[PDB]
RNA sequence: AGUGAUCUAGAAAGAGAUCCACCUACUCAUGU
């Protein structure tokens, strides 16, 4: 790197286990598979709750939201 | 799909690797084997971790929850 | 929009909640260091709370 | 999209679409120049003064050339 | 020394097996 920046939350400090120093920068973020899964996974949330009580659509998102 | 030769060649390395590390097979597990109620509680508890929550059951859920 | 009389305070409620949780997150920091790029009073503020601290 | 960082619509994204900005955000060199320098110079007076035939010019300036020879060793 | 960038929006009839995380937990010998 040119600059040594600062990064954001999704950014991963790779110590070096021999010298005890971060040495690199492991930068993250969510593969596309998995966007369109958790996707999907809301749209069955939608279609499964065809006459479903809204406590549980509530119930469901903060499930699926947590996962 | 598999030839002879490369079934031949896969079973050699095989060997070779369970050779290798001197792996002793898994035995047949004994009438009076030691860790077996262990092995069967999580074997249940496995089972069992599906129909805590559920309350709709079929004729195959309900029979092996009598299992 | 916040005066120079609370970015001392604003900058100790920034400390005291970054120290309620488990561990220490990078939020905080990323926060701060743009908080300090910003202007010349936000890093008066932190010098002022690290010397307080 | 203003400045091209907006969206496509603000229908399709179920948004409001309110983006704002970011606050956060040689020395014998030399001597040879000299003498052509001199030579030309003398060309010039050459041409200014009573010089119409080549000979006497060109005779002058071989002279000013040996000259500046001699000077520089 | 910082402005500024703001979708939605409801009526009729019809439909529809739901299937899953928000409370901690262990120390007497009356004698000889």
């Amino acid at each position: 790197m040119e600059e040594v920046v600062s990064n954001d939350e999704g950014v991963w400090d790779l110590v070096d286990e021999r010298t005890k120093q971060r040495t690199a920068k492991a930068y993250l973020k969510v593969s596309e598979e998995e966007i369109k899964k958790f996707d999907s996974r809301i749209r069955g949330i939608l279609m499964a709750s065809g006459s479903t009580t809204f406590t549980k659509v509530a119930a469901k998102w903060n499930t699926s939201l947590i996962s | 799909e598999i030839t002879p030769e490369e079934a031949t060649t896969i079973f050699s390395v095989m060997v070779e690797w369970l050779e290798s590390r001197s792996f002793s097979p898994i035995p047949f597990p004994p009438l009076t084997y030691k860790n077996d109620t262990k092995i069967l509680v999580l074997a249940l508890e496995d089972l069992k971790d599906v129909y805590a929550s559920k309350v709709r059951l079929n004729a195959s859920e309900r029979e092996e929850l009598a299992l | 929009k916040i005066a120079n009389n609370l970015k001392k305070s604003v900058v100790d409620i920034i400390i005291k909640s970054s120290l309620q949780e488990s561990t220490f997150s990078k939020f905080y920091s990323i926060l701060s260091e743009r908080m300090i790029t910003f202007h010349r009073s936000w890093q008066t503020a932190y010098n002022e709370t690290f010397e307080q601290n | 999209s203003y400045n091209g960082i907006g969206l496509k619509s603000a229908k399709g994204s179920s948004t409001s679409g309110h983006v704002q900005r970011s606050l956060a955000s040689i020395e014998t060199h030399m001597e040879k120049r000299e003498i052509e320098v001199q030579v030309s110079e003398l060309r010039d007076r050459l041409e200014e003064e009573e010089t119409l035939s080549e000979e006497q010019i060109d005779k002058k300036c071989e002279a000013l050339r040996a000259k500046l020879t001699n000077e520089w060793q």
